[PDB]
């Protein structure tokens, strides 16, 4: 199967999402359940954003002040506004990242099942909104062959 | 909030070119 983008379709991208998901709760040591190059590179790259982010800013966290009523929002206008005027490989890690910060937050903050609604909303935005942009850029296997390399 | 989304935007910009 080399014909075609690896993880080409909406239902990929779910399971990418939620393997994600899983690793960043599994560094705190929150179990939690709902290609593989790709998860490995998407790991690596989540994490060396993170240790980038981290020496110039605080914890990502800081700034949520999640509530049960209003998490979709904050998700949701995070996100409109970092790709507002455009897409990259790098945006889209930090939305990964994003995305697990929500996930972690919200089992520090005894709002657990936040979790499984942030693996949709993670997974609806990829599919509407940055897979035709992944799939015109050369698939997650673009990604792999820019990211891939450890620095 | 707007905070936020910029510093996470700008990180991942920096990422993006240094991957170039």
């Amino acid at each position: 199967g080399s014909m075609a983008h690896a993880g080409r379709t909406g239902y990929d991208n779910r399971e990418i999402v939620m393997k994600y998901i899983h690793y960043k709760l599994s560094q705190r040591g929150y179990e939690w359940d709902a290609s593989e190059v790709v998860h490995l590179t998407l790991r690596q790259a989540g994490d060396d954003f993170s240790r980038r982010y981290r020496r110039d800013f605080a914890e990502m966290s800081s700034q949520l002040h999640l509530t049960p009523f209003t998490a979709r929002g904050r998700f949701a206008t995070v996100v409109e506004e970092l790709f507002r005027d455009g897409v990259n490989w790098g945006r889209i890690v930090a939305f990964f990242e994003f995305g697990g910060v929500m996930c972690v937050e919200s089992v520090n903050r005894e709002m657990s099942p936040l979790v499984d609604n942030i693996a949709l909303w993670m997974t609806e935005y990829l599919n509407r909104h940055l897979h035709t942009w992944i799939q015109d850029n050369g698939g997650w296997d673009a990604f792999v062959e820019l990211y891939g390399p450890s620095m | 909030m707007e905070n936020l989304s910029r510093r996470l935007k700008v990180t991942g910009d920096l990422f993006d070119i240094m991957s170039g």
